[PDB]
Parts: structure tokens; C-alpha cells; sequence
């Protein structure tokens, strides 16, 4: 009835999909071979993990999910980990030799190779559903594969359903802080074939992950279990309102062309609160307000991009557990009352409550203390252009030098690519540059 | 008989009518399963006008279910009073309208229009005189308003004869709980004041400031909010549901209500308002719940008649008192602050009286006077409209629905028309 | 007494007398023994007319059965009720007709007829005042078909005084569960166009129709659908069975229903058909049922009213109501849709009440009129025979048996020429 | 009353009989020696094993069936296998010196040597039968009495009885793996003196059953054991309706000019399923559609013969177990939806429902998952005669230099049976040349 499935490429990504559906079936804690505790009773009103956790004649309950990358080692580790009674062998596909980084490699060369295969897995799963909403597609521009077969991925599922959503998960290259160099090659040849292909994605940074469990979960030396864990949150908590009751069960169809009024410049922030310890879930109290508040913190915010350098658009602030319409109301009238933030004028509000009423659980092991409320800040501003900038300034040089671009131009991508990509971000930069015009008299 | 229905879309109205019908329930008594445990024939006499009798005794609404996406339809399905339904109503969506109006009106609007009006109309042969149908949604979006302007479109060209009682969410100046709000609203309003009889505006910071200063209450939910207005709603029937010796029905109060029929937005004022202490600080009195009565703070709606002036005034009285009084206060009152009354309306105040209150208290006051306040309503989200029309922003979520942007011209020099329309009979003696 | 028989073939058929007779038996309380257990003489009154005493009181049907293989004579005779039964009627086959309604018709057509036709007439003189008998297979193969033919053809001679109301499926436009259908269903129809008396159409589709949709049942199988069929079958004979203020019998009802003896396919109509929860949004009126009545959907056959018109139409009431209600209804509706009422046919619409309903229901109404919409069943499943006899498909199968194309030929232009009589009637004025 | 005897026949047939017997043995669970585990209630209604598993006076029950075959060595593995205390002694002829793959052989030279032993046989079992419907023969143009022998053996037996039917299991050779060269020579000179020998048949080839036990079975390394136990599954599943309630109990003279609507052209596939493993018995649903959609997959075809390249006749979709006649007929709407697929139109459809409440009983030891429903889709297309073409030209060619024909023609065979033979194939060819024309007009 309201489906979604998830994908999952790149090294970092399919790390984040394990996080998750572990997360998941935690949450509704159906135990990890597949089946719940106790039977499940017969009942009416919503649905419940029917969504993703797959109804079998018995008590085998898989997600609604996929894996596709061409680094198989890893996933081999879900191939063998606790939950090799959870997934399902067809759920599994991955490719032997990855992209190594090339873009061009998995989105051209090995492009080719899997395709097929996960568009057939994608039939049996959408076939298998009926109201799937949209897509969960998980990626990186790091596990080369992530940008260049997820490209054609998207390129492709678009031209088949259209219809539903695209819900963009992958990460963007860290400020300053990286994984390699081609980056520049993954990210903008990604772009400019991702932008048309995609609906909406958030860009998550991991610079600000660290930082952030480190004060705020008080971490001390955190790795992609932090993170994995931390965005499992994040998406934990956007999509309640299709698995559990909300005041207003906003949707993602719905959060479309509304968060992202225009059509162009679709991606955003997302800082999620409330983080702390255990020290610091006793020692304090995390009102509404303190979430609130708290939630529009630049050195709060989850994407190592300023704030208040930009001028919000839109915020989602979708709340798990005991949230009061009117505390919270008043409280966007804090936000209202902000002085230096700064609107879209154009959208002078374009506010959009949300208000599910299960207040969040937490994964033992974790490093997040327990709390009542939750918080998503989806929001929409333009402040997130610079780094862009910063993109194709750094790719601009690189790229002027021509390094590395033999190793592209062997596989098979022409040049104008590269500079007809760069005026991809040569108008994307006029579009941050054009909306965030105030409208004139 | 002057019976009537129930429709409800809306994002929040859905809910609502489960809280009205939940009201309506209480004031006949009958059990959540469908019969009678009551004490009064009373309440059997004119049960038939909102409910139906079913072979046994199953006691049954006649409401009708709007929704987009079932979860409402579970939700009131998992409602209690829930087994007082009737299983065939529950006509929702697998969509969602995802509030873009022309979503919810073309693309899911002419989806699934057929099988609900299809299905009332099977009411509609249930209904031996009709005296209407009460219509809920919100004028912001389209989880309500979505096919709910088909509905009045629909049923108002099939029923040009019935009463269309208009209750739907205004969205409060302060508060945007979408920016997508000015255009829902706007195209919907443009519709609503040419297709619906009555409306009257529903205000959520209104219905806070109710709950929170004159309440007294610090957790505010939709639930008690619509007790809040599903008391009044649940008032306005009272006569037509109950002897009175001053009664006035739908029709007795829109034609004694109206002078021209672009002006069936009232606003509403219902009372008493306490909590617990306050009847040990005070008492009932007509004079009282009067003195309530012409209060801005009861004026549960965004115009203000401390600013607008009562082009209308009406009183909605259920309890047994002595008129004397009631009169008494009212003419008082007409004159007290004559200078919000409009002129040339010679005694723009009006009457009422139901023999019984509502159940738990002894008297009744309702409110629903129109003067033009609300005019900065329109203003305002015709401003905002304005603002982000020039912008277009989020115009592709919109015309990707396909719809025109000279519609929004069309409700939008429209919407100012019914603006100015209220500056001239507010500026004029 | 007008008691009556029954004969079942048929794949399903023989199953579906099963269900019949276990529904009869529901009806008058007796146990699955064979003795009596219920609360009224009623039931004793009028039981022999279709059942049979026995000394000692084994109280037994007058049932016959068809079969070319005994797995069906061991399945009922695994069957609940199974210790109801004579032993005697145990009449089946050693082969089976492969449905190739040749090979039940001359093959093993013959082979058979004999011991039947002969047990059969010992209960011929085991009626007193026979009334009829009823018949059931398929019209698309030989199960059935095969040898029911020679039935109709045999006892018709044999009787040429006896009703035969002969119930038989028909295949669905849609789903063909065997292709040779359109050459066993020809070369029947047009023996039971000359020699059956009464025929009422057996579509599955239909019946899904009604289990999913209006029954809101999503695990289709035969039993219950023959549930909703027996439960039809099993009124019509009420009246026979019971009083009734307005009686009327097949003999009232065919001569009350035909014009021309070439009209005996008749369209069916029986309800109420709910889910449980249906009832708590609805009850029972004379009119509710009546607007059941000319409803397309429960129109369980391929024809469409909508797209034919109603040569004859009837109702079989079961109940204790006011018959005031009742023609009054009848009237009105005959007023109503008076388009799909043919012409020439005054108040084409005729009546009929049981004092007892059904067991478990209240009332009960029951339609079996007659349109002439037909006429595409006919037209499709002709088409279909033409097609691949054209190709002369599974000739090979069916020469086999050795018999002639040109009674292929017979049946043809035969069945055409009873369309286009549908047609010209139809189209007249 | 209702009867059937099965006749086992070449190496690979007899091998396929031997899984055969163990697996009905099995499914009705009476034990090798001869007896059930317990005492056999008295009951009406149906028949029961009756069919073939032969009553004594006491626990021995022995299958009605029938070995044949001149390479005695490996049925002697059964002479001295678990089950000999289930077979019978005179249930057993075989032929010392096979064939050598002579077809001339076995069917002439061999062929006269043991042909009345094999008639007093089925004598004896016929006499001993009621309402024997038909005949159940099993063999292979590879063990070449398979052939030979099994070519004299329906021409006599035809000509015995005639109103029985036969029941047709032989394997043909596979389009580009193989046995022998000598194959074309084998088949066509059975095929001209098979047809009208022959009622139906069909036709199985192994390289689908290595296929798609390897990927459907997830089989690693396979052979007659798998490939034994798979036909030995459909057979098990083709006659359940003389041995199960199903609520169409369809019969095989019902089959015959039905399904195989004009006479010659009287073969057809079979692609069962649903064949997974029980890691995607779990990770699957195994829906009555995904069987259905499932059972038309051209990649599922049971024969190397594409489906997609020919027009379906006729299917009789005959189900195991929890079947809906509503849910299977929507589906079977569905495969008139199919746009691919194309029918002789001048019989539009021609469709028999089976629906047989048992679902399948597995076998341990085995590869197949556990499941609750089955098809059998016997269904006859245009697209065969394709391979039948191969064979005759690779057969043309190789006859054309004169190969072997030493061979034969030292047994006593003539010329003209062979050029002959090839306008057997040549009619033959004809006929799926002109049943596939569309009617005019
Ligand atoms: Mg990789
Ligand atoms: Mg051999």
C-alpha cells in the first residue's frame, strides 16, 4: 500500500544499508533470522513493516531492498554476518572487479555488466508491491561504483517507472577531508548525469559526523559504525510516518516540489538531534524547544555547510514522539523570529509540520542516549552552492592539468563531458545564484 | 425530514467529524455498538435526522469518508464508537493528494470522485427531505479541499436545491504549516464562493489561544479542538434537532443571515469556556455567556470585529431561561457597541432558543456572527500568494499537475473582488 | 404431489446437487441420518415433494446421478449428508467422456443411458403427481453434457408432460478451461433448444464476480459458489414447497414467463449478499432488495440488462412483509428503467411471496427475468466454434467419435437462427 | 479401474523409471519391501496407489510397471538394489547384447529376441488390470534399444489393445550437447515408425535440466540423479488426478485430441516449477502468479526449444495443492495478455484447468525446496520443429556422405527407409509449417 525499497552501492554506502536494516528490524524488533518474537495479530487502521520487512508464509520477513556494487568483498560480509538468515540470496547482487574509482568504469565499462540483473531485481520487488511510493537509492561518490552504476541506475529506473519517487542518499566529498583525489571526476561526472535523473537527495557529510558525535555524543574515536549508525537515525526517523502514527503523516511524494519548490536545485541539509550521552541524557532535560532551537545550530548542522551563510527555503521538522502542535508552533515562530536567518522571500513560509508520535529507540551499543522527540531538519537554502564551488574549482585546476583523465578517456567518456559537466555546475550555479536573488520592487 | 450528512476529507477534518459524530453519539446516548441506552425518547424523536436506524437496531451515520490513503480510515476505523459505523463508507485513496491541489482535484481529483458521489448519491435516495450535508476539509491543501471543491461542484450542480454547510481549516497568518498553502488556498476559494452555501473558518491558533488562555490548558491537540468546534457544529442543529421556543433552521439562518450570497463565511463564537476552578470563581447567567458572546477571544476566527464591523450577529441559545432576559441583552448589546454594528441592518442581532442545552450544562450560547474583519484574512494569503506567484516558486511541483496559471489569476483578481466587494458594504451607510 | 426429481452430470455438476440437497436438507432440519430433528411440521408437510420417507423414517432425496467415473460418486459419497442417501442412485461411469461430448453422447452416450433411464423410471413410478424434475451439468463439454443430452432427449420423449428446468454452465467470454467447449456447447444447445423446458444461465465469472466484489470474498471455490446457486434453485420450488399469500409454480412461472418455447434461457437474480459487516451499515427493506434486484451485478449471467432489455423480468419473495411494499416497488421500478423493458409486454414485471424466507434471513427475493442479452454469449462462443472450425481444431478428437460436421453445421445455423430470433423480437415495437 | 503401467526402456530411461518408483513409493509412503509402515483403513470414494502399486495378500506392493532393455548390466543394480523386495522377478526382461546403438538392432536383429516376452508381460498385467487408461512407456533414442526396441514395442502394442493410451516419456537428443553421431539415425528412423505408433509424447532435454538446476536448483555439478529426480517430479505431478482429489481431476484420453488438437503434430514441453532451493524457499513467497507468470519464462522451458519463437496451442496448467480456480484464472487472463505470446488462433484458447489439492511431498536427499503449489504446463507451440530441422539436416548431411550406414544396412534396413524417413520429417515439417499458417480472412 505505501512501499519503498532501498539500494545500496559504494563501500561507505552499502555500510550505511547494513546499518539501516539492522536498525529497522530492531525497531520493529523481528529478530534477525526473520522472524518476529511472537505472532502478530490481526489488525486494521495503517500498516506496519509490511512496508519493507517482507510477509512470507511464515516467520521470514526480509526487507525490501537491494544491493548492487561491483566491490564484492564486504557485502559477502552480510554474506556471512548474523543476519544470513535475514536477507535473501536473490537480494544479493555485486560485482567482482569495482570501478576502481573510475567513473566511467562501473557507469561505462562495467556499466554494462549487472545492469540487467538489477533491473530484473527490481521487477520481482515492485512487481511484488503494490503502493511503493518511491525509491530508496543509497550510493557514494567514494566506492566508485556508487557514482558511476548508480548513474546509470537511476538513468535508467527513472525511464522505467518515472512515477515514483527517487529518495537520494549518497555522500558528498568532505570539505577538506577526503578519500582520494579523482573525487572531483566522480562527483561533477556524476552530477551533471545525476541532477536530471534524480528527483530529491540530501548530501551527507562526514567531517560534521565526526565532529558532532565527538561533542555532541561526546565521541571520542568514531569510524563508519558511528556513522552508519548515526544516518540510520536520520533515515530511521523520516519515514515514520509511513510505518507509525504522526499527527500529520507527511509524505515523501508530498515533501517533493514542495521543499524543493523549483525544480532545479533539489538537495538539502539534514541535522538531527537529539544526540547526547548518557551523562548528558541525565544532567539535562531536551525540551521541545531545546530541540528546536537547537535544531537550526549551523555548528549543529549535519552538512559541513553554513547556514548562516544561506537563506533557508523550506524545513520539514518531522518529530518523533510527545510533540504538542502549538509548543513546536511556537517554536517556528522562534524560527520566524531569527534574525539572522533569511528566506527565500518568495516562499515566506513554506513550513510543514510533522508529528509522529512514537518518540525515538535507540540500538544498544550505541552511543546516543535515549530520549522522548525527535527531530529532521530537511531543510532547503542557499548556502549549499559554495562547496559546490569549492568542487569545481579544485576538479577545475585538476582537470585544466589533465590528470588522471587518461584513465578516463580509456574507458570510453568524451572530454566535452568533462567540460560540458562543468557548465552542468556552471548553471547550477546560477540557479543558487539566481533564486537566492530577492524578487525585485 | 430535513435529515442531513456528513462529508469529511481533510488532513485534520477527517478526524474532526470522528470527533463529531463521537459528540453527537453522547448527545443521543446510544452505546458505541449501535443501540440505544438513553433516557429520553428525545433523543430517538429526531435521531433520524443525522442517524439511521438499521434492521436491528444498528443506529448508523450518515457520513460520508473522505481520504487520499487509508490511514485516516484505519485510524477512525480503529476509532472507538468505531462499530457504530457502517463498513461501506470508508472510501479513501492509495495516493494521497500529497496537498497540491490540482493533485488532488484533477489527477486523483477525477480519480476517485466517481465511487464516493456514486455511493452518496445512494444516500441521497436514503434522504427523504434533505435538509443538507455538512462538508469538512481544509482551504490550505488538498487533502480535504483536493476533491472536496469536486464534491461542491458535483453535488451542488446534482442537489442545486441543498443546504452546503462549508466547515474547512484556515491557515492562521502567523503559522505556515505549508508554503504551498496561498495556491491551494486561493484556487480553492475560488470555488467556495461561487459553489458553497455556508462556510465558516476554522482557525487553529484561535482555537490555542481558546485552549491556552481561556481553557487555561498548556497540551494542545487537534483532538480536544475539534470537541472545541464539533460543539459548536454539533449546536447549529439543535432546533432543527430539538424543540425550541424560538427556532430557526439552516435556511432561517443563512437567509437570516445573508444579504448576498458571496458572504456565507461566518465566524463563530461558542461558550461556555472554563476550567474547573472558574465555576467557583462564577456562575451562569444569559447576561454572562452574553457578556462572553462579543468577545474577540471567543472570536475564534483570524478577523477581528474590534477592527471589522458585525455586518451580522446571531445567537445560538440551548437551555431553558426566560427569553425576557435573552432579548433583553441582545438589544443591550445592539446598541452598547453600536458602532461595530453595520447601520442600515436594523437589528443585526437575532435570536434563537433550544428547550434543552447541550447534554453536561444548562444553557447554551452559540455565536456565529459575519462581519467583514476577515478581509486582512484574504489579504494576507492573497499577499503571500502574490509574493511567491512572482517568484513562481514551487509553480513546477504545480504545473506539473498541468493546470494553468491564468486559474490563479482567475481566483486571484477574483479573491480580491470578494475583498473589495466587503471594503464597500463595510465603507458605505 | 408436483414432487420433483433431480438429475446432476457435469464436472461440477454433480457437485453442485450435492451442495443442493445439503442446503434442502438445512431447510428442513432432518439429520444427516435421515430423520427429522426440527421444530415445525412444515418442513413434514410438504417434505416428499422432494424427499422421500423410508420405513424407519430414512427421509431420502429424489436425486439422480450422472457420472462417467466414480471418483465423484466416492467424493459425495464421502459426503456429510452421504448417510442421507439411497445407494441405489449411485449410477456412474468406467471411462470418463474426455469431454469430447461425442464420446458422452454415442460412445459412452450410450453406453450408460440404459441403467439410468431405467432406475429413473422406477422413480417415475415413485412420483404420484410428478411435477418435474431438475437437471444439471456443463454446456461446454460431456461430463455432463454428454449424456444429459440423451437425458433430455430420452425422458422428454419419455414425459412429454414433465417440466425439465435444465441448469447448466455456460463458459465465461474470458477464461476458456477448455477449448473444445465451443463444439460440445453448439452441438448441446442445440439439442436443449428443442427439448429442455426451463434453462437458467451457469456462469463462473459471475460468480467470482460476486464472492470478491459484493461478497468481498477472496478464496474463490466451487462449494460456496454453488452455495449462492442452490441457495437460488433451492427457493424456487418455496411456494411449491411452502404457503405463500401470492403463489405461483414453474408451470405459472414458465407459461408466466415465456412468450415462445424458444425463451427458456433465463438470467438469475438472488440476494441479500453481504460481509458481515454490511449489515451494520445496512438493514432489510423490500425496496433495499428490489434495488439489489435489477442490479447488473448481481445479473449472475453474461448477458447484460444494461445492454439488453428485459423481455420478462420476476420476482421469487421469500419472507413476511407487506406485498403493498411489494408491487409498489415492482411498479415503480417497472416505471423506472422502463427503456430495458420491452415494450409489448405490459407490467413485464410479475410477483410472488413465501410466507417463510429462507432459513436465516428475514425476506427474500429472487429474479429470474429474462432479456434478450444473451445474444453476445451466443454470438461470442459461436464466433469461437467458428474460428477453429475454420481450422477444423481437435476435428480429429471429435471425428473420432464419429460423427458429421454438417450437425456442427445444424447446431450452427441453428443457434444463429435463435439469436437472431432474440434479435428481432428484441428489435421490435 | 483407473490404471496406468509404466515401461522403462534405454540406460538413461530405465534410469529415469528407477527414480520414478522410488518417488511414488515414497509419496505414498509405502515402504521398499512391499508394505505400508501401518494398516490401510477400508474407505470409498476414489481409488488410491491401486493405480500401480500392486495389492497382495499382504504388504507387498508392487508397482505395474515394466523393464525392457538388451544392456542388462545396470538394471541389474536394481535386481540388487534397495527395492528388491520391492520389484518382482518377472517384472524384469531385459536383453543381454544391446543395440550398440544399432536402432536396426535392437528393433530388427535384437529385436526379435525377446519382443513375446514383453507381450505375455504386459498380458499378465493388463489381465491383472481393470480400467488401465493408457500406457506409460519410457525410453531413449540414446540406450538404443530406447529406440529400437521401444520403435517394435508400441508398434505391436498399439496393434494389441489400440483404446489404451500412450503415454509418451522418451529423450530427444539435445540441440548441441549429445550422446553419440549416431543419434540422427536413431531418432528419425523411430520417428517415422514412432508417430503413428504414438498417440502424445513429449519431449525431454537434459541441458535445460543442467541449466536450470543450476540456477533455479542453484545446482553446482548435476547429473541422471538430479535430472532423474526432476522428471521424476513431473511425471509425479502429470497423473495426480487419478491419484488425488484436485478439483478438475483431468484425465490423459481427456488430454489426448485436446490438447494436441489435429492429430500428427501430437509432442509438446513442460516446464515445471516451482523447483528452489531452501534458501529461496525462504527469501521467497512463491506466489500461485510467480508459479504462473513463473511457469511461461521461455528461460524456464524444460526443453531447448524457445518458446517465444513459436505460438502456444494449448496449456494444462494442472496444479498441486492450495490452488484458486478465481486467482490461477485471472492469471491465466494474464497470459492471454501476454503480447508475446502468440496462439493458434483458430483455437483462441484451449485451456484445462488443473487444480489437484495435494501440494508436492519432496524427497529427501534432494535439491528442490518444499512449496505448496505446482504447475505443469504441457503446453504445444509452433516453435518445435525447429530442432526436429537440425536434426534433419545434420542428419541430411551426415546421411548424405553415407556415415555409419554400413552399420545399419548390415542389420537389415533398407535405403528407403531412410530417405524415406527424411520425408517423414519432411510431412512433419509441413505440419508445423502449415498448422502455424493463419487461417485466411
Ligand atoms: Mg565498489
Ligand atoms: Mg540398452
Amino acid at each position: 500500500m505505501r512501499e519503498v525499497i532501498s539500494i545500496h552501492v559504494g563501500q561507505g554506502g552499502i555500510q550505511v544499508g547494513n546499518a539501516c536494516w539492522e536498525l529497522f528490524c530492531l525497531e520493529h524488533g523481528i529478530q534477525p533470522d526473520g522472524q518476529m518474537p511472537s505472532d502478530k495479530t490481526i489488525g486494521g487502521g495503517d500498516d506496519a513493516f509490511n512496508t519493507f520487512f517482507s510477509e512470507t508464509g511464515a516467520g521470514k520477513h526480509v526487507p525490501r531492498a537491494v544491493f548492487l556494487d561491483l566491490e564484492p568483498t564486504v557485502i559477502d560480509e552480510v554474506r556471512t554476518g548474523t543476519y544470513r538468515q535475514l536477507f535473501h540470496p536473490e537480494q544479493l547482487i555485486s560485482g567482482k572487479e569495482d570501478a576502481a574509482n573510475n567513473f566511467a568504469r562501473g557507469h561505462y565499462t562495467i556499466g554494462k555488466e549487472i545492469v540487467d540483473l538489477c533491473l530484473d531485481r527490481i521487477r520481482k520487488l515492485a512487481d511484488n508491491c503494490t503502493g511503493l511510493q518511491g525509491f530508496l537509492v543509497f550510493n557514494s561518490v567514494g566506492g566508485g561504483t556508487g557514482s558511476g552504476l548508480g548513474s546509470l541506475l537511476l538513468e535508467r529506473l527513472s525511464v522505467d517507472y518515472g512515477k515514483k519517487s527517487k529518495l537520494g542518499f549518497t555522500i558528498y566529498p568532505s570539505p577538506q577531508v577526503s578519500t582520494a583525489v579523482v573525487e572531483p571526476y566522480n562527483s561533477i561526472l556524476s552530477t551533471h548525469s545525476l541532477l536530471e535523473h534524480t528527483d530529491v537527495a540530501v548530501m551527507l557529510d562526514n567531517e560534521a559526523i565526526y565532529d558532532i558525535c565527538r561533542r555532541n555524543l561526546d565521541i571520542e574515536r568514531p569510524t563508519y559504525t558511528n556513522l552508519n549508525r548515526l544516518i540510520a537515525q536520520v533515515i530511521s526517523s523520516l519515514t515514520a510516518s509511513l510505518r507509525f502514527d504522526g499527527a500529520l503523516n507527511v509524505d515523501i511524494t508530498e515533501f517533493q516540489t514542495n521543499l524543493v519548490p523549483y525544480p532545479r536545485i533539489h538537495f538539502m541539509l539534514s541535522s538531527y538531534a537529539p544526540i547526547i550521552s548518557a551523562e548528558k541524557a541525565y544532567h539535562e532535560q531536551l525540551s521541545v524547544a531545546e530541540i528546536t532551537n537547537s535544531a537550526f545550530e549551523p555548528a549543529n548542522m549535519m552538512a559541513k555547510c553554513d547556514p548562516r551563510h544561506g537563506k533557508y527555503m523550506a524545513c520539514s521538522m518531522m518529530y518523533r514522539g510527545d510533540v504538542v502542535p502549538k509548543d513546536v508552533n511556537a517554536s517556528i515562530a522562534t524560527i520566524k523570529t531569527k534574525r539572522t536567518i533569511q528566506f527565500v522571500d518568495w516562499c515566506p513560509t513554506g513550513f510543514k509540520v510533522g508529528i509522529n508520535y512514537q518518540p525515538p529507540t535507540v540500538v544498544p551499543g550505541g552511543d546516543l542516549a535515549k530520549v522522548m522527540r525527535a527531530v529532521c531538519m530537511i531543510s532547503n537554502s542557499t548556502a549549499i552552492a559554495e562547496v559546490f564551488s569549492r568542487l569545481d574549482h579544485k576538479f577545475d585546476l585538476m582537470y585544466a592539468k589533465r590528470a588522471f583523465v587518461h584513465w578516463y578517456v580509456g574507458e570510453g567518456m568524451e572530454e566535452g563531458e568533462f567540460s560540458e559537466a562543468r557548465e552542468d555546475l556552471a548553471a547550477l550555479e546560477k540557479d543558487y545564484e539566481e533564486v537566492g536573488i530577492e524578487t525585485a520592487e | 425530514m430535513r435529515e442531513i450528512v456528513h462529508i469529511q476529507g481533510g488532513q485534520c477534518g477527517n478526524q474532526i467529524g470522528a470527533k463529531f459524530w463521537e459528540v453527537i453519539s453522547d448527545e443521543h446516548g446510544i452505546d458505541p455498538t449501535g443501540t440505544y441506552h438513553g433516557d429520553s425518547d428525545l433523543q430517538l424523536e429526531r435521531i433520524n435526522v443525522y442517524y439511521n436506524e438499521a434492521t436491528g437496531g444498528r443506529y448508523v451515520p450518515r457520513a460520508i469518508l473522505m481520504d487520499l490513503e487509508p490511514g485516516t480510515m484505519d485510524s477512525v476505523r480503529a476509532g472507538p464508537f468505531g462499530q457504530l459505523f457502517r463498513p461501506d463508507n470508508f472510501v479513501f485513496g492509495q495516493t494521497g493528494a500529497g496537498n497540491n491541489w490540482a493533485k488532488g482535484h484533477y489527477t486523483e481529483g477525477a480519480e476517485l470522485i466517481d465511487s464516493v458521489l456514486d455511493v452518496v448519491r445512494k444516500e441521497a435516495e436514503g434522504c427523504d427531505c434533505l435538509q443538507g450535508f455538512q462538508i469538512t476539509h481544509s482551504l490550505g491543501g488538498g487533502t480535504g479541499s483536493g476533491m472536496g471543491t469536486l464534491l461542491i461542484s458535483k453535488v451542488r450542480e446534482e442537489y442545486p436545491d441543498r443546504i452546503m454547510e462549508t466547515f474547512s481549516v484556515v491557515p492562521s497568518p502567523k503559522v505556515s504549516d505549508t508554503v504551498v498553502e496561498p495556491y491551494n488556498a486561493t484556487l480553492s476559494v475560488h470555488q467556495l464562493v461561487e459553489n458553497a452555501d455556508e462556510c465558516m473558518v476554522i482557525d487553529n491558533e484561535a482555537l490555542y489561544d481558546i485552549c491556552f488562555r481561556t481553557l487555561k490548558l498548556t497540551t494542545p491537540t487537534y483532538g480536544d479542538l475539534n470537541h472545541l468546534v464539533s460543539a459548536a457544529m454539533s449546536g447549529v442543529t439543535c432546533c432543527l434537532r430539538f424543540p425550541g421556543q424560538l427556532n430557526s433552521d439552516l435556511r432561517k439562518l443563512a437567509v437570516n443571515l445573508i444579504p448576498f450570497p458571496r458572504l456565507h463565511f461566518f465566524m463563530i463564537g461558542f461558550a461556555p469556556l472554563t476550567s474547573r476552578g472558574s465555576q467557583q470563581y462564577r456562575a451562569l447567567t444569559v447576561p454572562e455567556l452574553t457578556q462572553q458572546m462579543f468577545d474577540a477571544k471567543n472570536m475564534m476566527c483570524a478577523a477581528d470585529p474590534r477592527h471589522g464591523r458585525y455586518l451580522t450577529a446571531s445567537a445560538l441559545f440551548r437551555g431553558r431561561m426566560s427569553t425576557k432576559e435573552v432579548d433583553e441583552q441582545m438589544l443591550n448589546v445592539q446598541n452598547k457597541n453600536s458602532s461595530y454594528f453595520v447601520e442600515w441592518i436594523p437589528n443585526n442581532i437575532k435570536s434563537s432558543i433550544c428547550d434543552i442545552p447541550p447534554k453536561g450544562l444548562k444553557m447554551a450560547v452559540t455565536f456565529v456572527g459575519n462581519s467583514t474583519a476577515i478581509q486582512e484574512m484574504f489579504k494576507r494569503v492573497a499577499e503571500q500568494f502574490t509574493a511567491m506567484f512572482r517568484r513562481k516558486a514551487f509553480l513546477h511541483w504545480y504545473t506539473g499537475e498541468g493546470m494553468d496559471e491564468m486559474e490563479f489569476t482567475e481566483a486571484e483578481s477574483n479573491m480580491n473582488d470578494l475583498v473589495s466587494e466587503y471594503q464597500q458594504y463595510q465603507d458605505a451607510t
